C-alpha cells in the first residue's frame, strides 16, 4: 500500500507522492521578537522632582494665598 | 566444430511425423525391439555404464545426467519393488516433442521402458500419460497390447529372463502432476501435489519404492543410444551436453514444426534452417523462450549466437528445459505473452506451497496490470523481488518455473515495461 493512499493521478513511480502536510509557508514565519523591549521613554529623574517641587512651591504659595483670603 | 547438421539417419526418432506405421510390423523395420534380449543379457551395470558413457543428460527439464540418475536405484532389492515411472506427461507451455513419442513410434517408448527397467534393476514401468493425450495413450496401449503379444514385455522381457511390465496410467490435465516428485503421488492416487526432496524417489518414491522418473525422450532414446553407438551419441552437441534434441518450435514462425536435431545447434540455424524462419525475417525477431515455458526469455540480441544446449542456454542466464523454443516477434505484446504465462503457472501450481500458491496469483494480478500499464516504476523491482522471494522457497521447481518467466521478462525487456508505465502515467493527467 502507501501508493494507494496518496494517489496523485499519474505520477509514473513511488516518489512524487502528493505529501501535503502543516508547515511554515515558502520563506518562513515574519522575524519574531523575543527580547525585553521595555520603552524607558517617561519622565526622567528630574522633570519628576522638578515637577513635585514645583508644585510644592507653587502650590504651597497657593495654599498662603488661600489662607490668606480665608483669614 | 560447427554443430546443427544432423542427418537422416542419425535421427533417432524416425516415424516422428507418423508417415510409417507406429505399432509393429512398422517398428521392427526401424530397429525398434531389434536385439533387445542381447541387451538385457548384457546386464545393468553394463546399461548404467553405456548410458553415463554416452552423457545423455536430461531431456525433461531438470538436465539432469541420464545414467548416472539411473545408477541412483538400489542394487539389492531390500522388498520394495523398483519402480519405473516414464515421464510422458508434459504441460509444458510449447512442448510436444512427448506428443510424437507417445503416438507415432511408441514401440520405441516401450522398448526404452523395457531397456531402462533392466537398466535400473526395475520390475514394472507407469507410463504416466498426459490425461488429456487420449488418442495418443490409445495408440500407446494398442502398441503396448501388440508387446504383450508378441512376448516383448511381461513376464520375460524380450524372451529373456526379466519380468517387466509396463503399465499405463494417465492423469487429468494437470501440468504440476508433472513434477518427478508429484508423478509418483499422482500416480499413488493421491492428487498430484509435490513432495519434498529429503526422500528422494530413487530412495522411496512411488509406493514408497524406489523409482526414477524419466521423460519419455530420455527414455525413448535409450534404445537407441544402447544398440547405435553411446560413442557414436556423445559424438553430437558440445562436450558436456551430448546427443540429438527433439526441438519443438513453436509460435510466430512462419512454419511452426517440432523436429529432431543436434544438439549444440545454434538457435538461429535451427530456426532460419528447418522452421523456416522468424516470421518476418529475423530482424523481425523479438524474443525467444527457449527452453519450454519454464525458462526466462532471450531478446534476440543475445539469440543469433546462442546454442540450444543446456550448459550454453544456462550461461546465457536462461535454460534449456524441454527444448521448446517459442519464437514471439516485434508484432506480439511480449508482457502480455508473459502475463499469460504467469496466468498459465497460476492455474496449474497445485497449491501445495505458499511461496508459490500465493505468489503466482501475485505474479499474475502484476503481469495483468503491467500488461496494461496500471503499475508504478517501482512495482517492476517488487516483480523481481517476489520472483527471488517464489524462486529458492517452493517445494518443486515450479515455483522456479513461475518465477523464471517474469525474471527474464523484466532482465531483458524492462525498457519495455518501463515504457507502458511512463506512457499509461502520461495517459493520465
Ligand atoms: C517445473 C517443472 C516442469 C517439468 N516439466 C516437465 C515436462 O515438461 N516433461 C516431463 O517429462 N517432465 C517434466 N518435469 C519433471 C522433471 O523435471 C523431469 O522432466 C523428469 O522427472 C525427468 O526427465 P529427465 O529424465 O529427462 O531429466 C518437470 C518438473 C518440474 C519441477
Ligand atoms: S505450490 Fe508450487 S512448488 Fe509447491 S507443490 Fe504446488 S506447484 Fe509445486
Amino acid at each position: 500500500t502507501e501508493a494507494m493512499i496518496r494517489n496523485k493521478p499519474g505520477m509514473a513511480s513511488v516518489k512524487d507522492m502528493p505529501l501535503l502536510q502543516d508547515g511554515p509557508p515558502p520563506g518562513g514565519f515574519a522575524p519574531v521578537r523575543y527580547a525585553r523591549r521595555i520603552s524607558n521613554t517617561g519622565p526622567s529623574a528630574m522633570a519628576m522632582f522638578l515637577a513635585v517641587s514645583g508644585a510644592f512651591a507653587w502650590g504651597m504659595y497657593q495654599v498662603g494665598q488661600g489662607n490668606k483670603i480665608r483669614r | 566444430t560447427h554443430f546443427g547438421g544432423l542427418k537422416d539417419e542419425d535421427r533417432i526418432f524416425t516415424n516422428l511425423y507418423g508417415l510409417h506405421d507406429p505399432f509393429l510390423k512398422g517398428a521392427m523395420k526401424r530397429g525398434d525391439w531389434h536385439r533387445t534380449k542381447d541387451l538385457v543379457l548384457k546386464g545393468t551395470d553394463w546399461i548404467v555404464n553405456e548410458m553415463k558413457k554416452s552423457g545423455l543428460r536430461g531431456r525433461g527439464g531438470a538436465g539432469f545426467p541420464s545414467g548416472l540418475k539411473w545408477s541412483f536405484m538400489p542394487k539389492v532389492s531390500d522388498g520394495r519393488p523398483s519402480y519405473l515411472v516414464v515421464n510422458a506427461d508434459e504441460s509444458e507451455p510449447g512442448t510436444c516433442k512427448d506428443r510424437e513419442i507417445m503416438r507415432h513410434d511408441p514401440h520405441k517408448l516401450l522398448e526404452g521402458c523395457l531397456i531402462a527397467g533392466v537398466g535400473m534393476r526395475a520390475s514394472a514401468a507407469y507410463i504416466y500419460i498426459r490425461g488429456e493425450y487420449v488418442n495418443e495413450r490409445l495408440n500407446l496401449e494398442k502398441a503396448r497390447r501388440e508387446a504383450y503379444a508378441a512376448g516383448l514385455l511381461g513376464k520375460n522381457a524380450c524372451g529373456s529372463g526379466y519380468d517387466f511390465e509396463v503399465y499405463i496410467h494417465f492423469g487429468a490435465g494437470a501440468y504440476i502432476c508433472g513434477e518427478e516428485t508429484a508423478l509418483l503421488e499422482s500416480l499413488e492416487g493421491k492428487q498430484g501435489k509435490p513432495r519434498l526432496k529429503p526422500p528422494f524417489p530413487a530412495n522411496a518414491g512411488l509406493y514408497g519404492c524406489p523409482t526414477t522418473v524419466t521423460n519419455v525422450e530420455t527414455v525413448a532414446v535409450s534404445p537407441t543410444i544402447l544398440r547405435r553407438g553411446p560413442e557414436w551419441f556423445s559424438s553430437f552437441g558440445r562436450k558436456n551436453n551430448a546427443g540429438t534434441k527433439l526441438f519443438c518450435i513453436s509460435g510466430h514462425v512462419n512454419k511452426p514444426c517440432t523436429v529432431e536435431e543436434e544438439m549444440s545447434i545454434p538457435l538461429k540455424e535451427l530456426i532460419e534452417r528447418h522452421c523456416g524462419g522468424v516470421r518476418g525475417g529475423w530482424d523481425n525477431l523479438l524474443a525467444i523462450i527457449p527452453g519450454g515455458s519454464s525458462v526466462p526469455l532471450i531478446p534476440k540480441n543475445i539469440c543469433e549466437d546462442v546454442l540450444m544446449d543446456f550448459d550454453a542456454l544456462k550461461a546465457v542466464q536462461s535454460g534449456l528445459g524441454t527444448a521448446a523454443v517459442i519464437v514471439m516477434d516485434k508484432s506480439t505484446d511480449v508482457v502480455d505473452a508473459i502475463a499469460r504465462l504467469s496466468y498459465f503457472y497460476k492455474h496449474e501450481s497445485c497449491g501445495q506451497c505458499t511461496p508459490c500458491r500465493e505468489g503466482t496469483g501475485w505474479l499474475w494480478m502484476i503481469m495483468e496490470r503491467m500488461k496494461v500499464g496500471n503499475a508504478k516504476l517501482e512495482e517492476i523491482d517488487m516483480l523481481q523481488e517476489v520472483t527471488k522471494q517464489i524462486e529458492g522457497h517452493t517445494i518443486c521447481a515450479l515455483g522456479d518455473a513461475a518465477a523464471w518467466p517474469v525474471q527474464g521478462l523484466i532482465r531483458h525487456f524492462r525498457p519495455e515495461l518501463e515504457r507502458r508505465i511512463r506512457e499509461r502515467a502520461e495517459r493520465e493527467l
